[PDB]
């Protein structure tokens, strides 16, 4: 619930 | 002005694509990627612009920036003088459905079943079900509830892959593109039909497009609607008449998303390109029909009537709704 994946 | 760069999955999309690039004058131009978060980083790159994302997907472009432009809007259950552009959009009911003949079978009887999914991570097919199941049992490890599934996007190895059945050669199995013969909507519910699985996770509008009659692809020509029941929360069985009653939840519609720095431009593309080659557009059908593909929902979903624009320039956030996105950021917690 916060960082973009990539 | 500038031309707009849409993201194709896989090849059939690309096909697609390349057929609406040139009957576009190439206002549209296509990259392709295999999957549907490659895309996403595609655009994140800007080497694309666009592409149109179930709600599981807008929550993982959302996370990294991408924003909703405009939202699928598919025909109204009820009477609006709005024109559909302009129409608010109404959601779609997520359903588990079963055969009427598997007759045990309910949503309290599931474990150790085989399960037919759209793909992981997106909306009906994956986080819902699997969010419930998740809660319900009090138990992470959802990849082990179903005795094997065909969940495109996981492991190819695993249980959660191995009823998938790759394209015609038998290569790309569990690919979470429309390669994969059990991908998406149609594909998941064709794992159903064919009883490769016990219960397919998709939405109420697949069952009715793809039986009695509604479809003449040689897998569903022939199935009919009375012979499917949607399983409900309560553990009832119903018809495939009752998904008012008897769905898992209502998920936000399919949408384009795009950098934050394209979305207005996209949005008046998209608009005029829907105008040319949408339902009723200028030039569908003697052309190109933006939202056909001969039911496999390439780009778009095929009961797509309009593009719709947005209330509210809604973050991702907003436009997937505060429940949702904390029922997927919960759900991840267990990966
Ligand atoms: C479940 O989905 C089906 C398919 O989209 C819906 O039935 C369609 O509803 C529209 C709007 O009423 C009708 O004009 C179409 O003719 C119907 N299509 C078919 C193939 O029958 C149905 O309303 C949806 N059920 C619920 C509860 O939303
Ligand atoms: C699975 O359970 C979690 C935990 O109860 C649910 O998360 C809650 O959702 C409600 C309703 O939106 C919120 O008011 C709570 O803040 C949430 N709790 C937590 C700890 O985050 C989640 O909605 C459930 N998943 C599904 C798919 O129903
Ligand atoms: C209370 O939270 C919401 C917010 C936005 C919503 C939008 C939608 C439609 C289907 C959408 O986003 O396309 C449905 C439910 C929603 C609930
Ligand atoms: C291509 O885009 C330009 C600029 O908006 C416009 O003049 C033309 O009508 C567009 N044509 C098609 C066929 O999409
Ligand atoms: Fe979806
Ligand atoms: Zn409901
Ligand atoms: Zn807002």
């Amino acid at each position: 619930l916060e960082a973009c994946a990539f | 002005y500038t031309r707009v760069v849409w993201c194709a999955v896989g090849p059939e999309e690309q096909k697609k694509c390349q057929q609406w690039s040139q009957q576009s004058g190439q206002n549209v131009t296509c990259a392709t990627a295999s999957t549907t978060d490659d895309c996403i980083v595609l655009v994140l790159k800007g080497e694309a612009d666009a592409l149109n994302l179930d709600g599981g997907y807008i929550y993982t472009a959302g996370k990294c920036g991408l924003v909703p432009v405009l939202a699928e809007n598919r025909k109204s259950s009820k009477h609006s003088s709005l024109d559909c552009v302009l129409r608010p959009t109404e959601g779609y009911l997520a359903v588990a459905v079963v055969k009427k003949a598997n007759e045990g079978l309910t949503w309290n009887s599931l474990k150790d079943k085989k399960s037919c999914h759209t793909a992981v991570d997106r909306t009906a097919g994956w986080n819902i079900p699997m969010g419930l199941i998740v809660n319900q049992t009090g138990s992470c490890a959802f990849d082990e509830f179903f005795s094997q599934s065909c969940a495109p996007g996981a492991d190819p190895k695993s249980r959660l892959c191995a009823l998938c059945a790759g394209d015609d050669q038998g290569l790309d199995k569990c690919v979470p593109n429309s390669k994969e013969k059990y991908y998406g909507y149609t594909g998941a519910f064709r794992c159903l039909a064919e009883d490769v699985g016990d219960v397919a996770f998709v939405k109420n509008d697949t069952v009715w497009e793809n039986t009695n009659g509604e479809s003449t692809a040689d897998w569903a020509k022939n199935l009919k609607r009375e012979d499917f029941r949607l399983l409900c929360l309560d553990g009832t069985r119903k018809p495939v008449t009752e998904a008012q009653s008897c769905h898992l939840a209502v998920a936000p519609n399919h949408a384009v998303v795009s950098r934050s720095d394209r979305a207005a431009h996209v949005e008046q593309v998209l608009l005029h390109q829907q105008a040319l080659f949408g339902k009723n557009g200028k030039n569908c059908p003697d052309k190109f029909c933006l939202f056909k593909s001969e039911t496999k929902n390439l780009l778009f979903n095929d009961n797509t009537e309009c593009l719709a624009k947005l209330g509210g320039r809604p973050t991702y956030e907003e436009y997937l709704g505060t429940e949702y996105v904390t029922a997927i950021a919960n759900l991840k917690k267990c990966s």
